[PDB]
């Protein structure tokens, strides 16, 4: 309708014109008006003016917000004290309660850091439940516990809708973009009404990022009261830390309820169903142990063969062809292949005596120790290798039992803030043998058992290791493994300390400076932190030719989820290690065609060092298309390192530490062949 | 638009799977044998328009390099290089050996005239394999079968053949059932008269249609196929081949 009539009632300020022209606007207010309230020229006056004044005040907030304002909007519902499913409701409510108290709740989240926000919020979130938008006024409502009493008081009726949609696009988003301590929020009142309501692996998840102990309990008396059994034992088993499984063992080795949470929770059952399983469903062929174990020579490619082997566990042919094998190859291929044993028998921990029996204490030193890691590779929780070899332990200088040493600290270290035997690794750590791989598979075998701690910890182990490794300034590996354990042992997020402490006392001569940017490197796993994003791209042009490669290594930990951003362009760098950098960034997910668009450029390089390195992530990256590539390095060789890491490129083909740690400890493979011994141990291979 | 979405030809369209899914695909049943005839089947539809021909190819492109040489319009359309372009399609071919060479709409005696003799002779010998091997296969397709000369026979074809059927509304009545898969309008729509309304067609118009009936239906702001907008718009097409 017109406005002739109805415009000229604003102008004069008589009471009964308002109480009875404002209901009029408020009738006329479920389509506004004819067009887009261009009536504040000649209404603008009234803002001096003041019976029904909170009538007043909602026309005033109605217009403004109407046609333009940022702040005078929720002044008058703030002071009107608002009082007095349809459109007219879901238009001034539902759009103009959304932006206006997301307006609100942000100038005054953002402003001051009272009891009108509260009630407000509280208001529009009634109001919304009666609406039933989701995650629109939640969206908008993250920002500004609140979030706690939110969404218990609206996850009531709707359980798939808000914890699978909500949860899951703000869980993302939450990793993503929201800062830890809201996310802290998000894991505990997740925990309350993921707690209360059902699909308990979602707080099994809850678990694995809140790393409690009470969660396990409350999830096995829960998860026992509504009763498959061994699928979430297998990803119970694996979702599980170090932390809450020994918690977990000792709380079950305290009461238990079943026995069955310790026969769940000791290593046997994630096992013992697995032989059969697979055994009987999968049927290998055998021309990959004829051909790929025939056309093996040069005393490396057999190496290549034992890395085929002993990454083999159905047929145990080329296990048990012939012997001479093992006495034909080098000492760290005696170390390998007296392992082989070990990694082929991670199953059936009642013949795994007699079948290691075999090689144990036999007239080389390199059998026997490679036994004794076998025995440490066999198994997880037999732990009762460690006496005959843990046992004596003296040496001093070189003795045996310094391999037995590594092979019995490495293998109970993959077996396992215990001190029974942190207590007898001091003295290990206090001996500093010339073998670099003692303080290797010390550092990395106490960094292992000491990841998942509350907070870390800054006591006299990494003191004693960080006293003991600027002590003597030697053997600069040593320098570079011994970081490796610091930031194993640096997990613990939540604002922890331990990266202050270490950059004001770590801070020295640029080798404990690299080992402060490894601090940096397993320092962030990943948070709303954009300043180690302008900081990695401000520190990424540093002169120094190995920050680089281990900071701009973090790339593919760091942002690990959110793959859409991981591609860049330090292809087009001119670094000589920078392809290096991009190329291990790539990492072992499902290998895209974009991955493999980037082992398409990355696959041709002149360097060993690249050529050697682009087949273990072609083919950790793929697990008709995959013997291809191996096609074409088959066309771009036809050294010995391409050699024998192409065949363990022909059988690798075909957040939990476990799978984080051991390639990047293997980051420094550009060595001697002693590491060789430790390049088949990788655990994080499945 | 899968090879299990079209009705009606499922032996055919088997057949061709069957066929060209033979090499680099399914080894256990392939390298036992020992044949390898590395020719290609040879398509070709009166219809044609490459909608019935490229829903048979479209098998190929569940898990393979895309790649089609569609027609000898690039040949014609260029200066008389002759067959240095298809040397150069044959060694990306060659350097993409995971791939299935597909041509459609071969439109090279049917439409300078004296090149197309001599680099069809010569597409000839290196489509038979002068200094090859059974590394990528070919499928020919067009819209008639005997614009292929005896030439191109013997020496083009010795993998298989295949025949293809009158529509008889019922390739027709399944292109229809997938374009009316995805979008929502009742049975108020009269099939017969739009199938073959001008004289006869399978997908390609009907395809238009459906684009210009999702379009001009969305200008009314309704999802609803209304009875006289969809022929309204159809008169459009129906009006356009038949004026000019």
């Amino acid at each position: 309708r017109d406005k002739a009539p109805v415009q000229p009632q604003q102008s004069p300020a008589a009471a009964p014109g308002g109480t009875d022209e404002k209901p009029s606007g408020k009738e006329r207010r479920d389509a506004g008006d004819k067009d887009k309230e261009q009536e504040l020229s000649e209404e603008d006056k009234q803002l001096q003016d003041e019976l029904y004044r909170p009538a007043l005040e909602e026309l005033r907030r109605q217009i403004r917000s109407s046609t333009t304002s940022m702040t005078s909007v929720p002044k008058p519902l703030k002071f009107l004290r608002p009082h007095y499913n349809k459109r007219f409701a879901a238009d001034i409510i539902s759009v103009l309660a959304m932006t206006m108290s997301g307006e609100r709740e942000c100038l005054k989240y953002r402003l001051v850091g009272a009891g009108e926000v509260a009630k407000e919020w509280q208001e529009l979130d009634d109001a919304e439940k009666v609406q039933r938008e989701p995650l629109l006024t939640l969206v908008k409502e993250i920002v500004p516990l609140l979030m706690e009493i939110e969404q218990v008081d609206m996850l009531e009726k709707d359980i798939d809708e808000n914890a699978y949609a909500k949860v899951c696009l703000y869980l993302t988003s939450c990793v993503n973009y929201v800062p830890e301590p809201e996310n802290s929020a998000l894991l505990r009142c997740a925990l309350g009404v993921f707690r209360k309501f059902s699909r308990f692996p979602e707080a099994l998840r809850l678990a694995l990022m809140l790393n409690d102990m009470e969660l396990v309990e409350d999830i096995f008396t829960s998860c026992k009261d509504v009763v498959m059994l061994g699928r979430h034992g297998v990803f119970l088993e694996l979702s599980e830390d170090v932390e809450e499984y020994e918690d977990l063992t000792e709380i079950m080795s305290n009461v238990q309820l079943n026995s069955n949470f310790l026969a769940l929770a000791r290593e046997l059952d994630i096992m013992e169903p697995k032989v059969p399983d697979d055994i009987y469903k999968t049927h290998l062929e055998n021309n990959r142990f004829g051909g790929s174990g025939s056309q093996v020579d040069s005393a490396r490619m057999n190496l290549a063969s034992s890395f085929v082997n002993g990454f083999v566990n159905q047929d145990k042919l080329l296990t048990d062809d012939g012997n001479k094998w093992l006495y034909k190859n080098k000492d760290h291929g005696m170390l390998s292949a007296a392992a082989s044993l070990g990694m082929i028998l991670l199953w059936d921990v009642d013949g795994g005596l007699t079948q290691i029996d075999k090689y144990l204490y036999s007239s080389e030193d390199y059998i026997k120790s490679g036994a004794l890691l076998a025995c440490g590779i066999v198994n997880s929780g037999v732990r009762n290798e460690c006496d005959p070899a843990l046992a004596l332990l003296s040496d001093y200088v070189l003795h045996n039992s310094n391999t037995m040493r590594l092979g019995s600290i490495f293998g109970l270290g993959l077996a396992y803030n215990r001190e029974d035997v942190l207590t007898l690794l001091l003295p290990v750590m206090g001996d500093s043998k010339s073998s670099m791989e003692v303080a290797g598979v010390t550092a990395l075998a106490c960094g292992m058992i000491a990841v998942g701690s509350c907070n870390g910890d800054v006591t006299s182990t990494i003191l004693q290791t960080i006293m003991e490794k600027s002590e003597t300034e030697l053997k600069d590996t040593y320098a570079r493994w011994l970081p490796l354990g610091l930031g194993l042992n640096h997990l613990g997020k939540g604002e922890a300390i331990e990266a202050i402490l270490a950059a004001l006392e770590v801070v020295s001569e640029p080798f404990r400076s690299f080992a402060n940017t490894l601090v940096d490197v397993c320092a962030y796993a990943g948070s709303g932190n954009v300043l180690k994003v302008q900081q990695l791209l401000h520190i990424c042009s540093e002169h120094f030719d190995s920050k680089e490669k281990e900071e701009d290594k973090d790339k593919k930990e760091k942002k690990d989820k959110d793959k859409k951003e991981a591609p860049a362009d330090m292809g087009a760098h001119q670094g000589v290690a920078v392809l290096g950098i991009a190329l291990i960034a790539m990492g072992e997910e499902i290998g895209a065609e974009m991955a493999l668009r980037t082992f398409g450029h990355l696959l041709r390089y002149g360097e060993p060092t690249l050529r050697r390195a682009v087949p273990l992530a072609l083919a950790l990256i793929s697990v008709s298309h995959d013997a291809d590539p191996e096609v074409s390095y088959n066309s771009i060789f036809a050294a010995r390192l391409a050699a024998m890491l192409r065949q363990l490129a022909q059988y690798h083909a075909k957040k939990g530490t476990l799978t984080l740690c051991p390639y990047h400890s293997d980051r420094q493979l550009m060595s001697q062949v002693a590491v060789a011994g430790l390049l088949t141990v990788l655990v994080s291979f499945l | 638009e899968t090879y299990a979405d079209i009705g009606g030809l499922d032996n055919q369209i088997q057949e061709i799977k069957e066929s060209v899914e033979l090499p680099l695909t399914h080894p256990e049943y392939y390298e036992e044998m020992g044949i390898k005839p590395p020719k290609g089947v040879i398509l070709y539809g009166p219809p044609g328009t490459g909608k019935t021909l490229l829903a048979k190819a479209v098998a190929n492109q569940t898990s393979a390099t895309f790649l089609r040489v569609v027609g000898s319009e690039l040949i014609q359309k260029y200066l008389g290089d002759g067959p240095k372009l298809v040397r150069e399609l044959f060694r990306v071919a060659e350097e993409h050996a995971p791939s299935i060479v597909f041509i459609d709409e071969i439109d090279a005696i049917g439409t300078g005239e004296r090149e197309i003799q001599r680099t069809m002779l010569e597409l000839l010998n290196q489509l038979d394999g002068f200094d090859s091997r059974g590394d990528v296969k070919v499928i020919m397709a067009t819209n008639r079968i005997e614009t292929l000369d005896p030439a191109l026979i013997r020496p083009g074809r010795i993998d298989r053949k295949i025949e293809f059927p009158l529509p008889d509304e019922k390739t027709k009545k399944r292109i229809f059932q997938i374009h009316t898969s995805r979008m929502t309008l009742a049975d108020d729509v009269t099939l017969d008269d739009l199938i073959m309304a001008k004289d006869d067609l399978s997908g390609a118009d009907i395809k238009a249609i459906c684009t210009e009936a999702g379009l001009m239906a969305l200008r009314e702001r309704r999802m609803k196929v209304t009875n006289e907008d969809f022929k309204k718009s159809k008169e459009n097409v129906l009006y356009k081949k038949q004026e000019g």
